[PDB]
RNA sequence: CCGAGGGUAGGGCCCGUGACUGGGGCGAAGUCGUAACAAGGUAGCUGUACCGGAAGGUGCGGCUGGAU
RNA sequence: UGGGAGAGGGUGGUGGAAUUCCCGGAGUAGCGGUGAAAUGCGCAGAUACCGGGAGGAACGCCGAUGGCGAAGGCAGCCACCUGGUCCACCCGUGACGCUGAGGCGCGAAAGCGUGGGGAGCAAACCGGAUUAGAUACCCGGGUAGUCCACGCCCUAAACG
RNA sequence: CGAUGUCGGCUCGUCGCAUCCUGGGGCUGAAGAAGGUCCCAAGGGUUGGGCUGUUCGCCCAUUAAAGCGGCACGCGAGCUG
RNA sequence: GAAUGCCGGCAUGAGUAACGAUAAAGAGGGUGAGAAUCCCUCUCGCCGUAAGCCCAAGGGUUCCUACGCAAUGGUCGUCAGCGUAGGGUUAGGCGGGACCUAAGGUGAAGCCGAAAGGCGUAGCCGAAGGGCAGCCGGUUAAUAUUCCGGCCCUUCCCGCAGGUGCGAUGGGGGGACGCUCUAGGCUAGGGGGACCGGAGCCAUGGACGAGCCCGGCCAGAAGCGCAGGGUGGGAGGUAGGCAAAUCCGCCUCCCAACAAGCUCUGCGUGGUGGGGAAGCCCGGGUGACAACCCCCCGAAGCCAGGGAGCCAAGAAAAGCCUCUAAGCACAACCUGCGGGAACCCGUACCGCAAACCGACACAGGUGGGCGGGUGCAAGAGCACUCAGGCGCGCGGGAGAACCCUCGCCAAGGAACUCUGCAAGUUGGCCCCGUAACUUCGGGAGAAGGGGUGCUCCCUGGGGUGAUGAGCCCCGGGGAGCCGCAGUGAACAGGCUCUGGCGACUGUUUACCAAAAACACAGCUCUCUGCGAACUCGUAAGAGGAGGUAUAGGGAGCGACGCUUGCCCGGUGCCGGAAGGUCAAGGGGAGGGGUGCAAGCCCCGAACCGAAGCCCCGGUGAACGGCGGCCGUAACUAUAACGGUCCUAAGGUAGCGAAAUUCCUUGUCGGGUAAGUUCCGACCUGCACGAAAAGCGUAACGACCGGAGCGCUGUCUCGGCGAGGGACCCGGUGAAAUUGAACUGGCCGUGAAGAUGCGGCCUACCCGUGGCAGGACGAAAAGACCCCGUGGAGCUUUACUGCAGCC
RNA sequence: GAGCUAGCCCUGGCCAGGGUGAAGCUGGGGUGAGACCCAGUGGAGGCCCGAACCGGUGGGGGAUGCAAACCCCUCGGAUGA
């Protein structure tokens, strides 16, 4: 339930920040973190390949569960809910019955102390992981495997959650987060329940130097450069786009298609994204 | 104000120096011309 | 010391007036349509919303103070 | 104390009918629509028919001149939470009552904000027709909205 | 065009006269006072402000009068910009 | 003899400008051939969050001493960072290496690329980060945490004793972390003392004093004290920590818990060892058996890995501890003690600068620490001062114009001007008081005012101490005193009203633009199902992202409020298994060449045959676009209304002479004595209009308009004064420019603006200070314009290719 | 050639002093319970004033300069993008 000030600075008017009334434990466990090597949209030759990336807030990088049957059988407890600046959602600490540690996603109701499980036999209860083909269709799912043994790749982000819609065959329907319809192989896993944190949409930023800090560095409107910059650039004055709007690489940006036209996934998706 | 020499011993050594000549192809034929001009020195001189 | 009052500065209420602008009342025989009273020829009224030269129309929900 | 009837309210679930859409099949020259038509849709295979799926909304018969609520209003079914109310017995208190400026709360529809959702319907809008005109009535489309949650709005032929 | 800096202002003047004022005249449809028109005359004089970059113009308050032109639309190795 | 030729030499400008911050000098005595300039002394002035001191980088002998003055030094020079020579840098503990990792680099494995090469896991490298043992004083001309003295410590080797399951590149723990705020107790540092030590002083009217002046410490092992930090004990189970594990993790039980214990730091004390001023006398010596004490202030530093809150959620690896594995338990480790061993590089000096970066002994630039006292509310601000360091490497005169920097001004007070440009005004603190409007924060330091010093008296509270005295810190009330004036000096907002633009804090054209431009939170569209899209790359490989549609890319709009209409005919994009065209390929009706012939060989129609295009639809916060003429009302005028042509559809709401309006200073109104600007209106909008967003909007702005108040040298209109120059004298001595010059005015003439030609007029020869009208003055082979079948950036439905994609 | 400059990466460092006074918490009031109000405590912020430090707004000087971008006055930021 996201928090709001009161406008005693320009900026404090609309600035939102999360509750963070779900965080139990605000330290990371310290077995399970790893130096996050910052990039600044640089590559390995040097070269800034994604735009106005830079200079965020220093991270650890909080090592994520997306297997599970790694422990299957072995249940374990939920013992706190801590932040993470990786991700949108929150994660939660598992200390499972073996005596292991580790991180996972929490998903939306999961309450501290509760204990949770993985494999074909774990009750349909919100934090246990089973292959895709083992849960009710119509049962709200997340962290969900597109490939068998690949891990987890599907419906990560805070308040996401793919829904079964069916079964064919080795394959069960879901409908992912966007609405489409794909056909993920049964022996996938997925956890029961939609990720944590749903609210997290309706932040506010709030000012200029909130996005500095998340690593955004400002971007640079094509109409505003020159034409050795843009398709956008030049012009006396200002100027409408004078042509398709197009990135600043030539290619056209309102509505041209451009997954790969012979992509064998396509075999795959039953129904393109709406909405 | 601030101009455009800034001396440095470790940069000075570590992009003309000699090791770094040798490393790459370019570098190896400036040493070659320079040792054919007969240049008493193939580097700049850095105490290091 | 207090002190009529004079001065400087800032407020509140009222009055008159002002390019222009808003609708209102009225005015023997202007222009446009015909909304309402008959089922007034799409029953009417209605709170609201949107729309249209104009009366109005339409949607949503409501009332009969609606005819057959 | 004992009982009773009820769409009174809130929450969570869940059932079938229908419309639309999508997929498969079978099938051919029209379908639709009206006062009559046209727009529209259809040989790029529609309509009509069968099987399969997705989704939203409203709950047929029971249904009543019925019932409940202070009013607005409330109708599939199930469980939980909760208000009012009537009757019986004639047990307890002993006038503890009535009304009520202010205050506070509730308050159909439309409307507003932030998310969701969106099948059907449908302001605005577009087209077809009627007409002197037709910014209407009729027809084919169609966006808000209608639905959900939270928060506002506080109006009414809020009427007996 | 192997460069003659280009509007206006400021400062500094100087010349012309087709004279705005002041001096001298003739004619008048000159009674007087005031004016009109023309002739002679360049000695001196020819104000302060509002508006605009302005020159120019309009306007306010005066004045004997609030002249018009040349000097590379006088004058940036004098200033301004 | 000319090429703004090339190289050199030497002229002109000229004894001219200048001699590099306006912090500042004067005298005496030395030295020497020679002295404003070197040495010494006294007087004066300048810095003092430095212009003092200590590190680091860079510099590389510049350091110290002797002897020198040709050149260097903007003058001089006897001096010097200059010339010659000799000397000078000393470490187990400081820094770096024989330790560790970060980005990055490199890179057995492996991958990729015509070659060269590009990647790449481990590993290796890589520091100003982690880890690690030295403090104080003395000494040299020159080094010192390095030598010496005192007191401390570390590691390695060996030995002795005691103890233990010893043993690692493997497991684990720890190392190990942000921002803001902040407690307690200390220390550094500082103020005072009527207490302690000290050579001495009594002046010029007074003072022999509880007088003046000076100083009153530093380091220290173990113990001990104070303040902190870190830390549960035991047992049973165990399937996890890629073998093992008694460790760690998880579970259960008993005990302990704000503690304590144990451990580790800081501070104090501490055997002991050092230091020790003014003044005087010649760096020293004396002072001096120097004294070394009490109170207060007190850190941003220390205890430290302390505490609280917050979201943007805050390195690694080794040292170290623990666990076991091979192994080995005659070993090995651990603890105490002893002897021995302990290498390489730096160390001078400059270091906000005359030694570094700027061609210079250059008013510029250069990271870290210390940075004293008083007063002013505080402070690293300001003024003056300590320690310390300087007077800036040309001087002496004069007292013009004119320039710069500065002070003052009668009356007026913006009349100046494009503009109050500039300069006044205001100015700190305390108190009173404060409007429209508003998003309820604000606007606000609104505006406007009053107070401010010194002396006496009475008194409230706090810190330390003890509850008191003393010292210190906030106050309150009463009575007075002086001046023109009490933040008496220095530092320290002028204000208001009203428009445009942009919400805002930010960002930008290094070196003519700081803005209304860019960015910005926020809104919409679109793409992307993950080996994502997109980007860089031939590729491998990377980024995206160790992310997963509440996410990532692209685009436009740009807080917020109220809103964002109509057009899908053209272009774009999206959908469409029909049709039309459609290349290679399939096909092979039918021809052809050659051979005697089997054959060999060439051409080739129908028909099949993809994407693209055509075609059919959709689509505007996609590219875009959103009419003309004529008539009409009972005064007139104007048209709600009508007629007709055209369109894909004819501009909606809201705005409007506007950052847009040509005609234009539109017209009307306001403000002024007067208003081409301004504000408010009207609407025939040359040529607004709805995310190239429309209309508004509190707050904000070194933005751009208009007005008022205050106050002024901006002005009427100028005057005087100060300093630095200009001027004169001694010293040193440039520059662009320059065909040669014996270089006047007028009216003419001339390639059309003549010192140089003609005619006339004027004029003795040469300078110095001044002024700028001419020498079509200088500078730059016009940057505007044209020309060149000259060049480059940029665009597109110009041509033709290529990448990429299908 | 990134020893200038632009961005990013790793690792350190710096920001005198003064002002305003958000959330929260505590108490009091209020109520069926609440919302909420008041006081105190608290110490938030691309908050306010102002050195260091980073800048470069206006004017003047400078213009063969002290300087191939400097000097003086004045002005912006100064816990943050
Ligand atoms: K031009
Ligand atoms: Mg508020
Ligand atoms: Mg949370
Ligand atoms: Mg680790
Ligand atoms: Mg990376
Ligand atoms: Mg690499
Ligand atoms: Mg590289
Ligand atoms: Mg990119
Ligand atoms: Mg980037
Ligand atoms: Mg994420
Ligand atoms: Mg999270
Ligand atoms: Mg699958
Ligand atoms: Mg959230
Ligand atoms: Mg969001
Ligand atoms: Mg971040
Ligand atoms: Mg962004
Ligand atoms: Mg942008
Ligand atoms: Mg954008
Ligand atoms: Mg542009
Ligand atoms: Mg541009
Ligand atoms: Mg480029
Ligand atoms: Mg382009
Ligand atoms: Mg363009
Ligand atoms: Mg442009
Ligand atoms: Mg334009
Ligand atoms: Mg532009
Ligand atoms: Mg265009
Ligand atoms: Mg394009
Ligand atoms: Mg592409
Ligand atoms: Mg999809
Ligand atoms: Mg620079
Ligand atoms: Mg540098
Ligand atoms: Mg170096
Ligand atoms: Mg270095
Ligand atoms: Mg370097
Ligand atoms: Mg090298
Ligand atoms: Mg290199
Ligand atoms: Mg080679
Ligand atoms: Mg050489
Ligand atoms: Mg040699
Ligand atoms: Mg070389
Ligand atoms: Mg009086
Ligand atoms: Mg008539
Ligand atoms: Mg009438
Ligand atoms: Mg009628
Ligand atoms: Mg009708
Ligand atoms: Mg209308
Ligand atoms: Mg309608
Ligand atoms: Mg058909
Ligand atoms: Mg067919
Ligand atoms: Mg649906
Ligand atoms: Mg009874
Ligand atoms: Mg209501
Ligand atoms: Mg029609
Ligand atoms: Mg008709
Ligand atoms: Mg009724
Ligand atoms: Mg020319
Ligand atoms: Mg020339
Ligand atoms: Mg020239
Ligand atoms: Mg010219
Ligand atoms: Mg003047
Ligand atoms: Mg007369
Ligand atoms: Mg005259
Ligand atoms: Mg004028
Ligand atoms: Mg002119
Ligand atoms: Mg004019
Ligand atoms: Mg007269
Ligand atoms: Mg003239
Ligand atoms: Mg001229
Ligand atoms: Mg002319
Ligand atoms: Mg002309
Ligand atoms: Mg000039
Ligand atoms: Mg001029
Ligand atoms: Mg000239
Ligand atoms: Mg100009
Ligand atoms: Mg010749
Ligand atoms: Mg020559
Ligand atoms: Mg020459
Ligand atoms: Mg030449
Ligand atoms: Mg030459
Ligand atoms: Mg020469
Ligand atoms: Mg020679
Ligand atoms: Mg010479
Ligand atoms: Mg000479
Ligand atoms: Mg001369
Ligand atoms: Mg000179
Ligand atoms: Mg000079
Ligand atoms: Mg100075
Ligand atoms: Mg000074
Ligand atoms: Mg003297
Ligand atoms: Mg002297
Ligand atoms: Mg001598
Ligand atoms: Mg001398
Ligand atoms: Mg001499
Ligand atoms: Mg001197
Ligand atoms: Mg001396
Ligand atoms: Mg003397
Ligand atoms: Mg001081
Ligand atoms: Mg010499
Ligand atoms: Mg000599
Ligand atoms: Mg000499
Ligand atoms: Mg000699
Ligand atoms: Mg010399
Ligand atoms: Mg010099
Ligand atoms: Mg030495
Ligand atoms: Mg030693
Ligand atoms: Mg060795
Ligand atoms: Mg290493
Ligand atoms: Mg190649
Ligand atoms: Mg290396
Ligand atoms: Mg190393
Ligand atoms: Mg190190
Ligand atoms: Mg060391
Ligand atoms: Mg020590
Ligand atoms: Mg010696
Ligand atoms: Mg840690
Ligand atoms: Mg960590
Ligand atoms: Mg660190
Ligand atoms: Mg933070
Ligand atoms: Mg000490
Ligand atoms: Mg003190
Ligand atoms: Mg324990
Ligand atoms: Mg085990
Ligand atoms: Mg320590
Ligand atoms: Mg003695
Ligand atoms: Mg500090
Ligand atoms: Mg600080
Ligand atoms: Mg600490
Ligand atoms: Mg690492
Ligand atoms: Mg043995
Ligand atoms: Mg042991
Ligand atoms: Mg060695
Ligand atoms: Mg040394
Ligand atoms: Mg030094
Ligand atoms: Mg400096
Ligand atoms: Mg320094
Ligand atoms: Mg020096
Ligand atoms: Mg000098
Ligand atoms: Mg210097
Ligand atoms: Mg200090
Ligand atoms: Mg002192
Ligand atoms: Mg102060
Ligand atoms: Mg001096
Ligand atoms: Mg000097
Ligand atoms: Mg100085
Ligand atoms: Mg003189
Ligand atoms: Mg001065
Ligand atoms: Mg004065
Ligand atoms: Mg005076
Ligand atoms: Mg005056
Ligand atoms: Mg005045
Ligand atoms: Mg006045
Ligand atoms: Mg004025
Ligand atoms: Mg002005
Ligand atoms: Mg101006
Ligand atoms: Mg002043
Ligand atoms: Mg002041
Ligand atoms: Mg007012
Ligand atoms: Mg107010
Ligand atoms: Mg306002
Ligand atoms: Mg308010
Ligand atoms: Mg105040
Ligand atoms: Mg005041
Ligand atoms: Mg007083
Ligand atoms: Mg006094
Ligand atoms: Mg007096
Ligand atoms: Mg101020
Ligand atoms: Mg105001
Ligand atoms: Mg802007
Ligand atoms: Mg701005
Ligand atoms: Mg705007
Ligand atoms: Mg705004
Ligand atoms: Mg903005
Ligand atoms: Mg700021
Ligand atoms: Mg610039
Ligand atoms: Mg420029
Ligand atoms: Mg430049
Ligand atoms: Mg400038
Ligand atoms: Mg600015
Ligand atoms: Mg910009
Ligand atoms: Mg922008
Ligand atoms: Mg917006
Ligand atoms: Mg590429
Ligand atoms: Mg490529
Ligand atoms: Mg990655
Ligand atoms: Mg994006
Ligand atoms: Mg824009
Ligand atoms: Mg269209
Ligand atoms: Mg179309
Ligand atoms: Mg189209
Ligand atoms: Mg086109
Ligand atoms: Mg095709
Ligand atoms: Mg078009
Ligand atoms: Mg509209
Ligand atoms: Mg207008
Ligand atoms: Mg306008
Ligand atoms: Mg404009
Ligand atoms: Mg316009
Ligand atoms: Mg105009
Ligand atoms: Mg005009
Ligand atoms: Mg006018
Ligand atoms: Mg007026
Ligand atoms: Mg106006
Ligand atoms: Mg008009
Ligand atoms: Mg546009
Ligand atoms: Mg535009
Ligand atoms: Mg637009
Ligand atoms: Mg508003
Ligand atoms: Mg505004
Ligand atoms: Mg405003
Ligand atoms: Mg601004
Ligand atoms: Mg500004
Ligand atoms: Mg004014
Ligand atoms: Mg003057
Ligand atoms: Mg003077
Ligand atoms: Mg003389
Ligand atoms: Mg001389
Ligand atoms: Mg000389
Ligand atoms: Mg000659
Ligand atoms: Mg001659
Ligand atoms: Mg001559
Ligand atoms: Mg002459
Ligand atoms: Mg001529
Ligand atoms: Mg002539
Ligand atoms: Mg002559
Ligand atoms: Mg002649
Ligand atoms: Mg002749
Ligand atoms: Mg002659
Ligand atoms: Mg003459
Ligand atoms: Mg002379
Ligand atoms: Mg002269
Ligand atoms: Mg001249
Ligand atoms: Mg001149
Ligand atoms: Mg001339
Ligand atoms: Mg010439
Ligand atoms: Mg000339
Ligand atoms: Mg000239
Ligand atoms: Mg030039
Ligand atoms: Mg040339
Ligand atoms: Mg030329
Ligand atoms: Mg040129
Ligand atoms: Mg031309
Ligand atoms: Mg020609
Ligand atoms: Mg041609
Ligand atoms: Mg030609
Ligand atoms: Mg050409
Ligand atoms: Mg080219
Ligand atoms: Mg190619
Ligand atoms: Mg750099
Ligand atoms: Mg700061
Ligand atoms: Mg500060
Ligand atoms: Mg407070
Ligand atoms: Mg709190
Ligand atoms: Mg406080
Ligand atoms: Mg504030
Ligand atoms: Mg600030
Ligand atoms: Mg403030
Ligand atoms: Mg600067
Ligand atoms: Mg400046
Ligand atoms: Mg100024
Ligand atoms: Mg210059
Ligand atoms: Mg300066
Ligand atoms: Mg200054
Ligand atoms: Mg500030
Ligand atoms: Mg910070």
């Amino acid at each position: 339930a996201v928090k709001k000030f009161k406008p005693y600075t320009p900026s404090r008017r609309f600035m939102t920040v999360a509750d963070f009334s779900e965080i139990t434990k605000t330290e990371p466990e310290k077995s399970l973190v790893k130096p996050l090597k910052k990039t600044g949209g640089r590559n390995n030759q040097g070269r800034i390949t994604v735009r106005f990336r830079g200079g965020g807030h220093k991270r650890l990088y909080r090592i994520i569960d997306f297997k599970r049957w790694d422990k299957v059988g072995i249940p374990a407890k939920v013992a706190a809910i801590e932040y993470d600046p990786n991700r949108s959602a929150r994660i939660a600490l598992l200390h499972y019955v073996d005596g292991e540690k580790r991180y996972i996603i929490a998903p939306d109701g999961l309450q501290v102390g509760q204990q949770v499980v993985a494999g074909p036999d774990a009750p349909i209860q919100v934090g246990n992981a089973l292959p895709l083909r083992f849960i009710p269709v119509g049962t709200v799912v997340h962290a969900v495997e597109l490939e068998p043994k690949k891990g987890a790749k599907l419906a990560r982000a805070a308040g996401t959650s793919a829904q079964i819609q069916g079964r064919e065959g080795d394959y069960v329907i879901l409908r992912l987060p966007s609405g489409e319809l794909r056909k993920v192989h049964g022996e996938c896993y997925a956890t029961v329940g939609a990720v944590g944190n749903a609210d997290h949409k309706n932040i506010v930023l709030g000012k200029a130097g909130r996005s500095r800090w998340l690593g955004r560095r400002p971007h640079v409107r094509g109409a505003a450069m020159n034409p050795v910059d843009h398709p956008h650039g030049g012009g006396e004055g200002r100027a409408p786009r004078g042509r398709p709007p197009a990135s600043p690489w030539g290619w056209q940006t309102k509505g041209l298609k451009t997954r790969k036209r012979r992509k064998p996934s396509s075999r795959f998706i039953i129904a393109r994204r709406k909405k | 104000m601030k101009r455009t020499w800034q001396p440095n011993r470790r940069k000075r050594a570590k992009t003309h120096g000699f090791r770094a000549r040798m490393r790459t192809p370019g570098g190896r034929k400036v040493l070659k011309r320079r040792r054919q001009k007969g240049r008493w020195r193939l580097t700049p001189a850095v105490r290091k």
